[PDB]
């Protein structure tokens, strides 16, 4: 009985990651071999001075120069095509949340114009992390969904009420279910 | 209108036809009753004594 | 396309099928807003772009000289080191 | 029809700040549609036939009304199909677009690769020596598989049943062309343009009298400057060697494809072995495919400004060109041990800078 | 393998972009075409029709092309025969073959003419210098018979003798002839040849391009037009500003 | 597109009573598919020059592997096309599909005219005595109007440049065709079909299970017949004289069309004067498009029966069914005075029974 | 199509667009119906076909006799009596 036999080398490999689990938090496992941590501890006093220190100086920079001639924050520049941070620009309170968007709208005029804002209005830090709880908040919020529901590849009716049939929610996103009517005025799904 | 015109000239005869020709024929070898039959200018002429 | 939580609408009439692609992309007005224009035919349209011309031009041409013209200058040595070594093969290897 | 035209191109709202950059796609179907034109009014008068080709294509130049304007037209506006997807190409390295236009991109690459098919097609059925040993050569290319090549050629060399299909596939691929096209669209309109500065704003703004106008004024430029090179000739854009009647058994003694081709030519010219050759080019294509899921590939969540305005560092983009101009350079130039040195320093930087865009 | 030198850059009056061929000088360069270089050349491509009411007056070229014996046939016999050229005729050639003129050439094809400067690097330029280039071998080298050394043909050594001699030749028009003025002439006739409808191409380009210019001026005014209209709008948040 | 896919060719509902004669429509889409691949695959080795044409239908016959069968289901699948196509017409005329069908039958008759042209174009390609005298003939035929047939030949009779635009002209329309196709079966489905009963029912089944299984069949029979035909040579189609090569100064001693062009024949033989010829054609056209708006031409309320079953009266459609027939036989005939003379008969009949039809 | 009084539906739940045609067409059942179908792997399937044939066939042929025959059977007269014609033309004109 092939399936349950290799049911069953699944199921002692899972057992071994079992039985080797902490009850608390214990620090990761450093990210690189002993052998490069050496070599860039030997390294580091030519390194640092000559290419790595300039390097990250001229980036920061570039970065806020750019971001005070437009009046953006650094957190302005993350789309709400990325599903976390849609979550998170959805838990968002009035007030940051009537800021942002006209930053934006400001953002978008001045890059249209190519003029310098005076520089008695470039006097902020652009830097400040003002989006972090609630990006925390939606990757948990979005991981447990993982969990308990995406653990395995589940089956479904093809090419029907408007989905593929192959996991999408959303009617006509994929080409083989584009034009959903001939005749009539057609509609939209927000609306049902 | 230039483009249109230009695109309709296009399909109009070839500059090296040029229908242009004349022809002689002698008339010693035909016989009473009989038909010949010759070219010109892309058509055929009957001579019929 | 937008989010679902920005393209609910507060209207209940049927959008006309001509207008899809401007309903698929609404957006809210977080907080509200003020707008003014004025009629193209009550407008001056060729002195407001030379008015604005040097400032328009010293941005523009200032954001593009590191990225786009160094790496070009660098490139156009490469061409001329390569030229010359050209020239003096050519002579080594043929020339008595 | 009609309602969805509205939808599409009159009612649709893009952003404000979209400069010229965003136009060369419309410019790149603007000349799709106009070589479709030449192309059928050329086809009427062209002989699919190996002993008399030539003389076929020589005859709507010299005895046929307006004959030489059909045939320099098509010729010369092949190179602005080539030049504007480059522009095209670039703009969205440049901007990264690729990151949320998934499939725009993947399709993207497939008209790329369907407009280099029916070039290379279109180059042989004027029928000279450069046309000959061309499709000798790119025929021997894919030679690795057996009976392959002669079954494609028709024959044990080109020939006459080469043209003729030849001449029939160049017909119709570029309707294929079209139908990808619109698969294109959909994908793009489906998510919605970038922006030059990537950020997302609602400073949204109509189609039709904004944008429509200065699609209208780069169109100008465009049909000016085809007509400028078509009329008077300012620049060497294709080698006289075509102009040559074919001879089977003798090669041309110098050898410069269209200028679209050089830079791969530069690579057939430095790589020792052949698959070698072969397998960059798979190798470069399969690594522009990757970018399509970019998002993937890093669990740092992913912004579209890449930070090029003032930097010192500039960025992978601006190398790629200018390795690529200068492999065109190469290209260009007779095989010695110099040139192909400073080659094989192209190469290596068009690889490279190639494979790093997926390091973020 | 070598890279060949660049020929320099000849004053030819076509060359401008608002200048027609100088028909003076292709009559001349035909005249020198006939007399000497159509003895191993041809140009299938060209037909007596060609040059009438653009270089000569037709009867001109009528009485031309009577010089020449053209065949044609078959007869009422299945015989072919010869007849008086006619003005529909294309140019006679001086060879039945590739395989003869290699024959009578010592191996070596001479080029059919009817595209030669569209069939070389700096056309006509090149074509000028190259009928200058005869000269003595350096030191060091030593060519084969029937082959001959020109500092402008590639790798310098060449089957065609020297193509040119003083007062081999005579012009109706009165010019004194050298191998110069030759070589321009026949160059001029040549490049005319390569496409007789270039002057029809560059006086409808002159329309065309300063139409489509004017056209871009105003389309350029309509288009900021409405760039005005958002370059300068207001937009306020919470409270007006100004009016 | 499978959602249009499911929704018009899986759920679609028919009435129960639906007998072989509604599937003749998927019969003439699918020889035109079918016309299409043989199409496609024999233009990859015919030449298209005056000089050579002929040979090179010969050479795929005589030299290359299958060969043989390219052309033969390319020739014979043609009779089909036509045969089906009448088939489908006459049922329409028996229902009065068009009492409400209207856009479809306008349609259909744009449809028709399209697939005339076509076979028309088709015909003169293999050039032969029978193809350049009747290209003379038809081209003659539409001289009213100065220049426009030196234009349209390109020359001043029948050339090598004829032959490449009809080359490519038979190229193009099969594809115009499938798109008015695509037109077609939007006003049918707009409305939906009729019954033989012509009355108004509830007792709808879907598609998918019964009638895709009777189509299914068809399809079977007619693939059958077709390669009975095309193998073996039963019935003698076309005429032996296009195996001649074409003489431009003598003309073939007896002539005789392909089938479906004889009744066409038949009238240009019989009336006197040559517009009189053209204008009859115009008119009956003209007649049959008038029934698109039939009800207009009368205040009675109208209905689909027209009660030809045990009926004495027969019905107009049967009688022009057998003039037709009438006139075939006589277009196959020689001139000769008496055939001349019941040759006006059966046009008079075949004029006069599709006027009538308006008369209700 | 159906008129619009017999296309309202009851239901409110939203059409799929794989079954637009199916509702496009719906039709009131003024009184009801009652409808037994039985699996067609449960039922003889060419035994009916025959069972029924002469009767199926009578009606068949009955019903064109007229209207096709009658025609036909006019038209291959006429066909016959213009051969006669012919073949007595061909004599009196060219024989002596
Ligand atoms: C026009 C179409 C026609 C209409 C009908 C539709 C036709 C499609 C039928 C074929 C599909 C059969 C397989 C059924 C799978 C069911 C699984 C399931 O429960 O569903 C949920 C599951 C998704 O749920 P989920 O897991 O929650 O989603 C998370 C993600 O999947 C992400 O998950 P992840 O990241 O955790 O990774 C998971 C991944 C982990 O595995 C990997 O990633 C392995 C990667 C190894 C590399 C090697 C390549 C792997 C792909 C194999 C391709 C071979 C097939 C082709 C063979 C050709 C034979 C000639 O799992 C798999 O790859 C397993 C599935 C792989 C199956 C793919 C091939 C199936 C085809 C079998 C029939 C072949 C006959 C074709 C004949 C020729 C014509 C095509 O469904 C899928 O994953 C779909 C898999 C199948 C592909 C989609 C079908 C295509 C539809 C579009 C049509 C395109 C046609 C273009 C032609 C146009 C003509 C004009
Ligand atoms: C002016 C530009 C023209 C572009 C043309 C392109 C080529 C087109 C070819 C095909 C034909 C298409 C036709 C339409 C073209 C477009 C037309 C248009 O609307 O242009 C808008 C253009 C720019 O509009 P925009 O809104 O600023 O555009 C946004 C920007 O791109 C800014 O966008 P962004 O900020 O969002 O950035 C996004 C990014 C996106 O990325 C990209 O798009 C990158 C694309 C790069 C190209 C990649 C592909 C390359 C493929 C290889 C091609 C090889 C070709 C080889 C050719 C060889 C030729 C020899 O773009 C960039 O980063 C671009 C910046 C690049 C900076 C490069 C700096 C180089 C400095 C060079 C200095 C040289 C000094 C020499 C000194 C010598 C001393 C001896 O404006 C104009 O052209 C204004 C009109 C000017 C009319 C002047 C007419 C004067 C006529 C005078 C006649 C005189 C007669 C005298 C008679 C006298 C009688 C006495
Ligand atoms: C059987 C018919 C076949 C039709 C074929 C048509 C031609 C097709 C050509 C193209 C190819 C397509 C292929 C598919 C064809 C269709 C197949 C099919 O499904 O047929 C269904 C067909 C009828 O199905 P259905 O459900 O009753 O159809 C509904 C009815 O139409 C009833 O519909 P409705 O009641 O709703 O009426 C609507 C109306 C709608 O109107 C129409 O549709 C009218 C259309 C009329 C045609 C108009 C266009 C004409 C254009 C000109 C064409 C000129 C062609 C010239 C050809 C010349 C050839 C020489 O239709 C009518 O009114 C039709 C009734 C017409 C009655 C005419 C009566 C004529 C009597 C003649 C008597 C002759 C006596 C001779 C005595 C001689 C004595 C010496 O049934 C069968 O065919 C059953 C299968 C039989 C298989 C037998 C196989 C035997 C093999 C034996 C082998 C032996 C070997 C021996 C070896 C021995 C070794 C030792
Ligand atoms: C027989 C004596 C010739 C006369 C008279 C002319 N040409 Fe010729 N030509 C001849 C030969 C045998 C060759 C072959 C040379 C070789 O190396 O194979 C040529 C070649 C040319 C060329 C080709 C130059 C090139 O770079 O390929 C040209 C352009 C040419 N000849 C021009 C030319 C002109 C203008 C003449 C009249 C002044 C002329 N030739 C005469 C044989 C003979
Ligand atoms: C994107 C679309 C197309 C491109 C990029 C393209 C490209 C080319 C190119 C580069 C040539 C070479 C011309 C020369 O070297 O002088 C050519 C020639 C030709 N093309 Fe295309 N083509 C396209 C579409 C078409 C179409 C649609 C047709 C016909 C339906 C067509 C028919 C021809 C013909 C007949 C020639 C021969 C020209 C000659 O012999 O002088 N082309 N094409
Ligand atoms: C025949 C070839 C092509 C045509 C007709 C075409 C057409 C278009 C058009 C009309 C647009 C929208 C307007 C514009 O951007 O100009 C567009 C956008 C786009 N195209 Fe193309 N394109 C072609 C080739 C390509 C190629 C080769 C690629 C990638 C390799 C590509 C990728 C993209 C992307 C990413 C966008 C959107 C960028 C963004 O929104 O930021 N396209 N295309
Ligand atoms: C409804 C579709 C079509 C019809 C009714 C049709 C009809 C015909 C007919 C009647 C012939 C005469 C063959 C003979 O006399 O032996 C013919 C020949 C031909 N057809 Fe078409 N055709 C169709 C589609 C096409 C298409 C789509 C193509 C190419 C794309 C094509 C290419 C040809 C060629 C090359 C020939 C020449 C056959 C030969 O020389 O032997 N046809 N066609
Ligand atoms: C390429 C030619 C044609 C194609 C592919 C085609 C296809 C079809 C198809 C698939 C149907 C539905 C199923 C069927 O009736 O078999 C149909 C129905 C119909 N067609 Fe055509 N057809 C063609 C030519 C014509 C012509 C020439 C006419 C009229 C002169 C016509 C008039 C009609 C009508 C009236 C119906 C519906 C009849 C009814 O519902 O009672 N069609 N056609
Ligand atoms: C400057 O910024 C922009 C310029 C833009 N320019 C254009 C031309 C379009 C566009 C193209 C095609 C289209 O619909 C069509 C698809 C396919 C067809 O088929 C074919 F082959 F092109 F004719 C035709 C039509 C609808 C819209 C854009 O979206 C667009 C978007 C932005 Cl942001
Ligand atoms: C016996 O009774 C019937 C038989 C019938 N048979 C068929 C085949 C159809 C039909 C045809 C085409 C179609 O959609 C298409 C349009 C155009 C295309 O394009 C092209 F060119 F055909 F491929 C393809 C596909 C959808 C449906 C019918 O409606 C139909 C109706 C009745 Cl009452
Ligand atoms: O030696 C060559 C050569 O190497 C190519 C090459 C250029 C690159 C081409 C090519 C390479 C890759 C792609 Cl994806 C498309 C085209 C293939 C033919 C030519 O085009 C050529 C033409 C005439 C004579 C010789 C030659
Ligand atoms: O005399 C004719 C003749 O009259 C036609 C005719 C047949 C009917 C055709 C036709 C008439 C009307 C339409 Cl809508 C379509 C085709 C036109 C050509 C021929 O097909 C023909 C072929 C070869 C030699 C002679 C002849």
């Amino acid at each position: 009985q092939f399936h349950r036999e290799i049911g069953k080398l699944f199921a002692s490999y899972s057992n071994k990651i079992t039985a080797n689990s902490p009850v608390q938090y214990v620090p990761s496992p450093p990210t690189k071999g002993k052998v490069r941590r050496a070599l860039s501890s030997a390294l580091m006093p030519v390194w640092f001075k000559f290419f790595r220190g300039p390097l990250d100086r001229w980036n920061l920079a570039v970065m806020a120069k750019y971001l005070r001639d437009h009046g953006l924050m650094y957190d302005d520049l993350y789309s709400d095509k990325e599903p976390v941070f849609a979550r998170a620009l959805e838990l968002l309170p009035p007030d940051i949340q009537a800021a942002r968007f006209r930053r934006l709208m400001r953002g978008t005029y001045l890059n249209h114009l190519r003029l310098y804002l005076p520089v008695h209005e470039q006097n902020y830090d652009p830097f400040i992390p003002y989006m972090a709880p609630y990006v925390e908040e939606a990757k948990f919020q979005l991981q447990e969904e993982e969990e308990l529901l995406g653990y395995h590849m589940w089956e479904g009716v093809w090419y029907s009420g408007g989905v593929t049939g192959f996991g999408d929610k959303e009617p006509g996103e994929h080409f083989l279910v584009a034009l959903p009517n001939l005749y009539g005025a057609g509609g939209s799904p927000m609306q049902a | 209108r230039s483009f249109l015109c230009k695109w309709v000239h296009y399909w109009w005869v070839s500059r090296d036809m040029l229908a242009a020709g004349t022809t002689e024929v002698d008339l010693r070898p035909i016989q009473e009753g009989m038909t010949a039959v010759f070219k010109w200018r892309g058509k055929p002429v009957f001579v019929r004594h | 396309g937008a989010p679902k939580f920005e393209r609910k609408m507060l209207g209940s009439y049927p959008v006309s099928p001509e207008f899809e692609m401007v309903w698929r992309d609404r957006l809210t007005a977080h907080g509200g807003y003020i707008q003014q224009t004025i009629s193209p035919y009550q407008l001056k349209f060729i002195y407001p772009f030379w008015h604005t011309f040097f400032a328009r031009c010293w941005c523009k041409c200032s954001a593009y000289a590191w990225p786009w013209v160094w790496p070009g200058l660098i490139t156009f040595g490469l061409v001329k080191k390569m030229n010359h070594d050209v020239e003096e093969d050519i002579r080594d290897h043929y020339w008595y | 029809f009609m309602s969805l035209f509205r939808a599409h191109l009159v009612f649709y709202r893009c952003a404000l700040n979209l400069n010229s950059s965003y136009n060369f796609g419309f410019l790149v179907a603007m000349t799709f549609v106009l070589q479709i034109i030449t192309g059928i009014t050329l086809a009427f008068r062209y002989t699919s036939e190996a002993s008399c080709a030539f003389a076929s294509v020589q005859h709507l130049v010299r005895e046929v009304a307006a004959g030489w304007e059909f045939r320099m037209l098509h010729a010369t506006t092949a190179s602005f199909v080539f030049l504007c997807i480059l522009i095209h190409m670039t703009r969205g390295l440049y901007n990264w677009s690729y990151s949320y236009l998934t499939t725009a991109w993947m399709s993207g690459l497939v008209l790329y690769l369907l407009t280099i098919a029916t070039a290379f097609l279109g180059y042989v059925l004027p029928w000279g020596q450069m046309s000959f040993w061309g499709a000798t050569v790119i025929t021997n290319l894919l030679s690795p598989i057996p009976y392959l090549v002669p079954w494609l050629l028709g024959g044990y060399y080109v020939s006459d049943v080469t043209l003729k299909r030849f001449f029939v596939l160049h017909f119709i691929l570029p309707f294929i062309g079209c139908i990808i096209i619109v698969l294109h669209i959909f994908y793009l309109h489906l998510n919605g343009s970038s922006n030059p500065a990537g950020i997302d704003t609602a400073l949204k703004v109509a189609f039709y009298p904004h944008m429509l106008m200065t699609d209208a004024k780069c169109l100008s430029y465009l049909i000016g400057l085809i007509f400028l090179q078509a009329a008077f000739g300012l620049m060497e854009l294709s080698h006289p060697d075509n102009s040559i009647p074919v001879n089977r058994f003798v090669t041309p003694l110098h050898i410069v494809p269209e200028w679209y081709f050089l830079a791969y030519y530069a690579v057939l010219k430095v790589i020792p072995s052949k698959t070698g050759g072969l397998l960059v080019f798979m190798s470069s294509l399969i690594n522009l495919g990757l970018l399509s899921e970019i998002r993937a590939l890093n669990t740092r969540m992913l912004i579209r400004q890449q930070f090029m305005t003032r930097n010192v560092v500039s960025g992978w983009v601006i190398i790629w060109v200018y390795s690529m101009i200068f492999l065109i350079i190469i290209g260009s130039a007779i095989p010695q041990a110099t040139y192909i040195l400073y080659g094989r320093l192209a190469t290596i930087l068009y690889l490279t800078t190639g494979l790093v865009l997926c390091l973020y | 393998e070598k890279e060949p030198p660049h020929p320099p850059s000849y004053p030819f009056w076509f060359k401008s972009l608002f200048h027609s061929h100088d028909i003076p000088s292709v009559r001349r360069g035909y005249e020198v075409y006939r007399k000497v270089c159509a003895t191993c050349h041809s140009m299938e491509q060209l037909h007596f029709r060609h040059l009438v009411g653009e270089v000569l007056p037709e009867k001109r070229v009528k009485q031309i092309a009577a010089e020449y014996d053209v065949t044609d046939g078959p007869n009422d016999q299945g015989e072919m025969y010869t007849r008086p050229g006619i003005l529909g005729d294309a140019f006679p050639s001086p060879y039945p073959n590739e395989e003869a003129a290699r024959y009578a050439n010592g191996g070596a094809y001479p080029p059919d003419l009817s595209l030669i400067t569209a069939a070389r690097h700096f056309g006509p330029d090149y074509l000028m210098a190259l009928l200058g280039g005869y000269r003595d071998p350096p030191e060091g080298v030593e060519l084969r018979p029937g082959l001959y050394w020109n500092v402008w043909f590639p790798g310098n050594a060449i089957a065609m003798p020297p193509p040119l001699m003083d007062e081999m030749i005579d012009y109706e028009d009165g010019t004194p002839c050298n191998i110069s003025q030759m070589s321009k002439d026949v160059v001029n006739f040549l490049t005319w040849a390569t496409e007789p409808t270039a002057d029809e191409r560059k006086l409808y380009g002159l329309k065309c391009v300063s139409a489509i210019a004017i056209g871009t001026v105003l389309m350029t005014l309509w288009w900021r037009f409405y760039w005005a209209m958002y370059a300068t709008r207001r937009i306020d948040f919470g409270k007006l500003k100004y009016l």
